[PDB]
């Protein structure tokens, strides 16, 4: 390796205009790949009724099927006061909450 | 208007000069008191020049 | 809600009465139960506010705080006792944390169990502590008083 | 010299004009070398050099020019007395409310506008939601809707001509919104001509401050700040002590606190996190800020490994650091002895027993003096 | 006479320890308020403990042989205007 | 009532609900002082008696509501504590220098 | 009904609101992932995305960016590192050379349709027969793409920075038409039903007869403002074409995206209480670390599929954890101590108590090194961190007074009898140089700065002096011979002892 005018000036131009730093002292050729980040730091400068297009607010979301498939919508109905519908409330969340502890 | 008394503790709460009064009395509420206030100082009492 | 007045009151653990204090509320208010339960009794509040009621009328005597009977004497080996205790409930907590995560089939005794996790609560008793002084001993009769 | 100190609130510009640079890494020292940080509660470039005319990375140790700054590492050469008299402001993301002017006896914020203290500790606790600029709907100002019903059910007219806010965001704007002169003048003209049986308690409270906020130049906004300064790196010193165990003050804790739960607003903020994390977040924040000055009114904040309570700026300045006997009136005083009193009689009434050893030790610069002035020694060290 | 002085405040340390100073307790200042002595209470409170630029001045007017001493300002209130300005109050000298 | 063999006797088991493991204590022994108060006061030690307790990791319940675990020996190990100061004949609680 | 306690408060509020949900969390991530599709169909339109990353696929051929960085490689590689990752260049380079007929298709076109629309010329369908099937094509070439998350999200933020510019022009229109009292929605409707006409702003003044006091002012103002948004939208935008619905579309499902997320996270937000209290008294509150693992969780939210792992909170738990221990080791250490420093303090502490506890009666730091393998210098640095200072706070007498502060010494002070030294020996400097010539007086005084506040070389003072280089060193030589002397050198010499 070499450390010549236009070694640090080719170097300060291949770090500015972007490119890896591991392939840096590869395409310089002779300098290792330590030598370089010191010299760039010495240097410096380093189905429902629904689809998911026409879902309004007070409607439910419960998904149905696969969204990466042809028919995925969902249910559309009288769903105001919650996300899902009061026909998947019941299934969605917790069955028969029975939770307390101390404050 | 005729004169009022009050304590020998409470003479010192609305006293003039708020540096006599920070230094005996709480500090909490010398210091509120005269900030919103901006009472200026002249240090004319004893406790000042001190 | 329910929990909260069973572990307040009626809670081994939580609220904990010495055999003294049986003894002393058996004296004063006579129960015929002592040295088996450790609890506030259902009953004994009861008897304490008949108590309190009948003390408010009249025909009844105050007990002075001062008075040496009310006074115990607590010595080195009942504050090294609860220091002790308190440090082996906190091995306690952090030995049941611990067992969670590993697996117990398979395994054997010394490992899920803490190096010092009660040492340094006995070590800071010795250490600072408004009753551990430092010794006075400039001559006999202050080594013996 | 100086005379007729004048005390009174800080705005945000003056603290911004006091301070040099702004912190915004809670790193005090590196652990390898014990060096100030870039942006540490101990900086080199904001609380100027450690060392006396000596700056940091050996290039200008000369300590010739005083002038001049260090361009690699940035800081410039100058005395360690500069490092006292330096101060720092925090970035605050939201505002918080002032501790003293809040839960002091009486309620400054609540003398303002006629609210009561119990109304604003709902509001900066993120409990209720308070209404401002009402229109024609329901729901006028300060309604002060408690459930979050009356906020998203009761809020179903229009989203418009209905502005509601929560958090000392609320206040701050409620303070910035009030007029002093004509709330004064309404005041005046009620005060004449009032049976004054219960209104006057209040109305002559509310006049005084007003009339005080008026003339003293300060407007009401100021109470909610937006940045608060750090005292410099000499009144919170980390000397080591002997052993490599190092000592600091508890000052350190309260601001590295405050910078790690600001940083962690800011990182919230950007995040878009929901608006409950959000929202403990500031309540955590303005939490300690307030304690950070106080500590007694809120909350007791004790440090994890001592068992005593942490000792904030208003606590260090009441009974044990004040000017009540420990620093400006009662102050230690050298040139002085001590020793045990006993009984002579044959000294007369104007003449009191000396011993050598505290005389030869009191007056050792008028011995100096006189063995220079007699000749009989030379040099000073020497003497 | 002369011993280490305190890292905060730049006082004299106290105690028998190492090199302790006798601590001019509030009620003795209140012994030489009662007397006439202005100058005797001015310069034990200032050149002696408070001022550090002002305290070697003394000290090298006495050992040269000219009684005199200047003050200008202590150390206890630069620290406690430096305190009080890091709440929100804004304490600014005048004049 | 007293000593460390009371809190012992008081809360031995440490159970917990999601395995059912429980841990049992049977005794403890002391062990002699590694120094002496002659060396302690010049080396400024700390004179005290290593404390060891027999605990055992064998636990009766199992999976299945069945009886006997499949480990019907149990475990029987000794567990290393803190060692707890002792008193002089003078009762000095001489802990350090 | 007072509670003086933030994280009281904060429990309060997650438990009157939230619940939980065992299949919910399935629904949850299906609508997170009807989000991004919906995203993903509306982001890929022409003349905005595609012209815009076209100019990055065009610099292909280099494996730079174009391979391995602009698509993800975990997608494409199910759909089908150094010996992997070979055939995804073959098939990046065939999807490009399949999409360069639809980069050539449209590219000549749509600047003809952006000069058409800004002409306001009816367009037929004699471009649009060729149109729609282009149209096709590039979107059937874009959705078999799956490119990564980043090049979405720039070009997210890009169309965000548009609309962001055109509700500004927007809001601009409105503030000043709303001072006559002329509402959104018509107006609104009515420029973009009249967006392609230049002079729609003065044929609308026929309909608008009560318009006519103001007509002036609306056209001064509207004229300059449709030119402008007209240059913005031919220098480097596309037609309108109802582009409102295309940015609001992703718009929609951006928002539906986050209230699933925020769902989610709300849902499962006790699960963190669980895990936080375990870790405690280690330099940082509980509201603190409670905050920590709620970033945690929402961190991790973002990446959940149908793995092993079908439980929610089997995937959390380990963010969790890593947010608690990872900040644990930051704040409340104090001072600044890395991670892999405090890891092997860690392990160095653990392996010294198990041999203490299984081999003998304290292990020593020379076989620490051998049994952890690393050096004695390593191993012997690692110990005397300092960790933890002791408060200045603390009483060290047995009651409240007498603290520490009181009892510690200040180094860095100069003590009077010192700088009193310093003023004698600066006067018996003077006098002793009296008895010298001028000329080395004068040299002394400029090669050691005793007068001078900055120092002198020898070559700096004789650039100055007639004595270049040479002799200046004798006349020093001289000058301290000559001072060397005891009878004018005696008191100097007490100085030195
Ligand atoms: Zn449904
Ligand atoms: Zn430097």
């Amino acid at each position: 390796m070499s450390w010549t005018d236009e070694r640090v000036s080719t170097l300060k131009k291949l770090w500015l205009d972007g490119l890896s730093a591991s392939q840096i002292a590869k395409q310089l050729g002779g300098v290792t790949r330590n030598a370089v980040i010191g010299k760039v730091h010495r240097l410096g400068l380093s189905p429902g009724s629904a689809t998911v297009l026409t879902l309004g607010a007070h409607m439910c979301k419960w998904p149905i099927g696969d969204p990466s498939s042809e028919g995925f919508t969902f249910c559309g109905r009288r769903s105001s006061e919650g996300p899902y519908c009061v026909e998947h409330a019941r299934v969605a969340y917790q069955p028969q909450q029975t939770k307390k502890k101390s404050g | 208007t005729q004169p009022v008394l009050l304590g020998i503790t409470k003479a010192s709460l609305q006293t003039k000069s708020f540096i006599s009064a920070a230094s005996f009395q709480e500090t909490t509420r010398v210091l509120t008191e005269a900030s919103v206030h901006g009472k200026t100082d002249t240090l004319e009492g004893l406790k000042e020049n001190v | 809600a329910e929990a909260m007045f069973k572990s307040l009151f009626f809670d081994a653990e939580r609220y904990d009465l010495s055999s003294v204090g049986r003894v002393k509320m058996n004296m004063r208010l006579e129960q015929d139960v002592s040295d088996e339960v450790r609890i506030l009794r259902k009953e004994d509040v009861l008897a304490v506010l008949k108590v309190l009621v009948g003390l408010r009328d009249g025909r009844g005597e105050i007990d002075d705080i001062d008075n040496l009977g009310n006074r115990r004497v607590r010595s080195v080996g009942e504050l090294l006792e609860n220091q002790y205790r308190v440090g082996l409930l906190r091995m306690e907590r952090a030995i049941k944390e611990r067992m969670s995560s590993v697996d117990i089939d398979t395994v054997m005794p010394h490992d899920l169990i803490n190096a010092k996790p009660a040492a340094a609560a006995v070590r800071e008793f010795f250490g600072s502590s408004q009753l551990s002084q430092f010794m006075d001993q400039t001559n006999p009769l202050s080594e013996i008083t | 010299t100086f005379d007729q100190i004048r005390i009174s609130l800080a705005s945000p510009e003056k603290i911004r004009s006091w301070s040099f640079g702004e912190i915004k890494k809670p790193e005090t020292i590196n652990y390898r070398t014990f060096k100030p940080e870039r942006d540490g509660l101990f900086c080199a470039r904001i609380f100027g050099p450690t060392k006396d005319y000596e700056c940091l990375c050996g290039k200008y140790k000369r300590m010739k020019y005083k002038g001049i700054i260090c361009e690699k590492c940035g800081v410039e050469v100058t005395l360690a007395r500069v490092r006292r008299e330096r101060m720092g402001h925090i970035e605050l993301a939201s505002p918080v409310a002032h501790i003293w002017f809040l839960k002091s006896l009486p309620s400054r914020i609540a003398m303002m506008l006629d609210m009561p203290l119990k109304d604003i500790e709902r509001v900066l606790y993120f409990e209720y939601y308070i209404v401002t600029e009402p229109g024609l709907t329901p729901l006028k100002q300060h309604q002060l809707l408690s459930e979050d019903d009356y906020m998203r059910a009761q809020e179903e007219y229009g989203d418009d001509s209905f502005t509601a806010e929560i958090g000392a965001e609320a206040i701050q704007n409620l303070l910035k919104a009030i007029d002093l002169e004509k709330e004064a003048e309404r005041l005046r003209e009620e005060l004449s001509g009032t049976v004054s049986d219960m209104k006057q308690k209040k109305f002559s409270k509310r006049l005084k401050i007003l009339e005080a906020f008026q003339e003293s130049g300060n407007r009401p906004e100021w109470m909610v700040l937006t940045v608060v300064p750090v005292i410099p790196p000499e009144l919170r010193p980390l000397v080591p002590l002997d052993g490599g165990r190092f000592a600091t003050s508890d000052l350190n804790d309260l601001y590295r606190r405050v910078i790690n739960r600001n940083n962690r607003l800011k990182r919230l903020i950007e995040l878009r996190a929901p608006d409950i994390i959000i929202r403990n977040e500031k309540r955590m924040l303005q939490e300690s800020v307030d304690a950070l000055f106080d500590n007694g009114r809120r909350g007791r904040v004790i440090t994890g490994a001592n068992k005593r309570p942490l000792k904030s700026l208003a606590d260090m300045l009441k009974g044990k650091q004040g000017r009540f006997r420990q620093n400006l009136l009662g102050k230690r005083v050298d040139y002085s002895g001590r020793s045990v009193i006993v009984v002579g009689p044959e000294l007369k009434l104007h003449e009191c027993g000396l011993p050598k050893k505290m005389a030869l030790e009191l007056f050792k610069p008028f011995i100096y003096a006189r063995l220079d002035a007699k000749g009989l020694s030379g040099t000073v060290k020497q003497s | 006479s002369i011993g280490p002085y305190s890292l905060v405040t730049q006082q004299p340390l106290g105690g028998k320890a190492q090199f302790g100073g006798q601590r001019f307790g509030e009620m003795e200042v209140w012994a030489l308020e009662a007397y006439g002595a202005a100058y005797t209470l001015q310069e034990m409170l200032t050149v002696k403990s408070d001022d550090v630029a002002g305290r070697t001045k003394v000290y090298e007017s006495i050992v040269r042989g000219d009684d005199t001493f200047e003050a200008g300002i202590p150390e206890s209130f630069n620290v406690l205007v430096k305190e009080m300005r890091s709440l929100g109050l804004n304490v600014e000298l005048e004049n | 009532d007293e000593g460390v063999e009371a809190v012992f006797k008081s809360v031995f088991p440490i159970k917990d609900f999601n395995e059912r493991a429980v841990l049992e204590y049977v005794s403890y022994e002391f062990e002699e002082p590694k120094y002496d108060v002659e060396e302690c006061i010049q080396r400024d030690m700390t004179f005290a008696a290593p404390l060891k307790v027999k605990l055992r990791l064998i636990v009766f319940e199992t999976e299945e509501e069945t009886g006997a675990r499949s480990v019907k020996d149990i475990k029987e190990q000794d567990v290393y504590m803190g060692d707890i100061p002792l008193m002089t004949d003078k009762g000095t609680f001489i802990v350090n220098g | 009904d007072r509670t003086d306690d933030p994280v009281r408060m904060y429990l309060r509020e997650m438990g009157s609101v939230e619940l939980l949900s065992r299949e919910g969390e399935i629904a949850i991530a299906k609508r997170i992932e009807a989000g991004r599709d919906t995203m993903i169909r509306g982001l890929c339109e022409s003349a905005l995305t595609f012209e815009a990353i076209m100019v990055w696929r065009e610099e292909l051929g280099t494996g730079r960016i174009l391979l391995r960085e602009v698509i993800d490689l975990e997608g494409t590689y199910a759909a089908i590192v150094s010996a992997m990752e070979g055939e995804l260049r073959e098939g990046v380079m065939a999807i490009l050379d399949a999409i360069a007929s639809e980069f050539e298709a449209f590219r000549k076109l749509q600047d003809k349709l952006v000069g058409s629309r800004l002409k306001g010329e009816d367009l037929s369908d004699a471009d649009r027969k060729a149109y729609e099937g282009l149209s096709a094509t590039i979107i059937q070439h874009l959705k078999t793409l799956k490119l990564n998350n980043n090049r979405i999200e720039a070009l997210v933020e890009q169309l965000y920075a548009i609309n962001k510019r055109l509700i500004g022009l927007e809001g601009r229109l409105l503030r000043l038409a709303d001072s006559y009292g002329i509402s959104r929605g018509e107006f609104l409707k009515a420029y973009f039903g009249s967006e392609l006409n230049p002079t729609w702003s003065e044929q609308v003044k026929a309909m608008g007869v009560r318009w006519t006091k103001f007509v002036e002012n609306d056209s001064q103002s509207v004229t300059d403002i449709r030119s402008e948004i007209a240059a913005l939208a031919t220098e480097t935008g596309v037609p309108i074409d109802d582009y409102r619905r295309i940015v609001q579309t992703v718009q929609k499902g951006e928002r539906e995206a986050r209230q699933a997320k925020k769902e989610m996270v709300e849902a499962n937000l006790r699960l963190v209480i669980s895990i936080a209290k375990k870790y405690t008294n280690r330099g940082l509150q509980f509201l603190d670390l409670i905050q920590e693992g709620n970033i945690g969780l929402m961190k991790a939210v973002d990446k959940f599929e149908y793995r092993r792992g079908y439980k929610f909170s089997t995937y959390a738990t380990w963010w969790i954890r890593q947010a608690i221990t990872r900040s644990i080791a930051d704040q409340a250490r104090t001072i600044r101590i890395p991670v892999h420093m405090i890891e092997t303090i860690n392990k160095i502490v653990r392996t010294s108590r198990q041999m203490l506890h299984e081999i003998g009666r304290e292990p020593t730091p020379e076989e620490l090194a051998e049994k952890l393998a690393m050096p004695l210098e390593k191993v012997r640095k690692v110990l005397k961190i300092a960790k933890e200072p002791i408060s200045l706070e603390t009483p060290i007498g047995d009651e409240e007074d007498s603290h520490l502060g009181d009892f510690i010494e200040d180094k860095n002070a100069i003590l009077p009898i010192d700088a009193a030294i310093q003023s004698n020996l600066r006067e018996t400097t003077t006098r002793v140089l009296a008895s010298l010539t001028p000329r080395e007086e004068r040299v002394l005084r400029m090669r050691f700065g005793i007068g001078m506040n900055t120092d002198h070389t020898l070559e700096e003072v004789g650039q100055q002096f007639s004595v270049t280089r040479e002799r200046i060193r004798q006349i020093e030589a001289k000058a301290l011979r000559k001072l060397k002397h005891p009878s004018r050198s005696r008191k100097l010499r007490s100085f030195l002892d």
